[PDB]
């Protein structure tokens, strides 16, 4: 939306009240931990490709 | 103040708050659910988990 | 080989799996669906504590169940 704040040089805005919010932020930390069987990956079931 | 959504709950068996209970509930956890131990994949049926 | 339930259509002879390899079989003599799943298998870890201190060494097998192998512990990490 376009504003314009009503700027004076003798002018000023004060609050006269006030409000508490409580917002929300959500950080991931750690992932899943993976491991691999590279051989049985690669080859599987195979003496000869080991 | 009131903080009786972000403090644990007893009554729970895991000791998490409302809003946690939300959070984990919210969250699919989806692939690794609780544990895959061997012997619970030694039994298949037609549609096999990922 | 385990005994199955998967319908087999019958014209059909092998049931393929999502990475193209074979899971299920029709046995030719008897003509019944055989499952085949792989045998049990994982990785291996050394719990020892320092080569200068002492040689005691703890075996965890990771991800398997303890029957399917004296101190036999169950951790949800592995047999110990
Ligand atoms: C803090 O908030 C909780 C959750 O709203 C309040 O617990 C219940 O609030 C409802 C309000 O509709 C009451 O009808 C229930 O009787 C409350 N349950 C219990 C066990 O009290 C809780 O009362 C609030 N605490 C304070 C001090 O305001
Ligand atoms: C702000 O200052 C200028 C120059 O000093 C002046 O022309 C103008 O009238 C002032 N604004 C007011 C008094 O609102
Ligand atoms: C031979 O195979 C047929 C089907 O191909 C089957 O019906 C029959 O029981 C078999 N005979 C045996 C296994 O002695």
């Amino acid at each position: 939306a376009e504003n314009s704040v009503a700027y004076s040089n003798n002018s000023i805005a004060i609050p006269t009240n006030f409000t508490i919010s409580v917002t929300t932020e959500i950080l991931p930390v750690s992932m899943t931990k993976t491991s691999v069987d590279c051989t049985m990956y690669i080859c599987g079931d195979s003496t000869e490709c080991s | 103040f009131n903080f009786s959504q972000i403090l644990p709950d007893p009554s729970k068996p895991s000791k998490r708050s409302f809003i946690e209970d939300l959070l984990f509930n919210k969250v699919t956890l989806a692939d690794a659910g609780f544990i895959k131990q061997y012997g619970d994949c030694l039994g298949d049926i037609a549609a096999r988990d990922l | 080989l385990t005994e199955s339930n998967k319908k087999f259509l019958p014209f059909q002879q092998f049931g393929r799996d999502i990475a193209d390899t074979t899971d299920a079989v029709r046995d030719p003599q008897t003509l019944e669906i055989l499952d085949i799943t792989p045998c049990s298998f994982g990785g291996v870890s050394v719990i020892t504590p320092g080569t200068n201190t002492s040689n005691q060494v703890a075996v965890l097998y990771q991800g398997v169940n303890c029957t399917e192998v004296s101190n036999v512990f169950q951790t949800r990490a592995g047999c110990l």
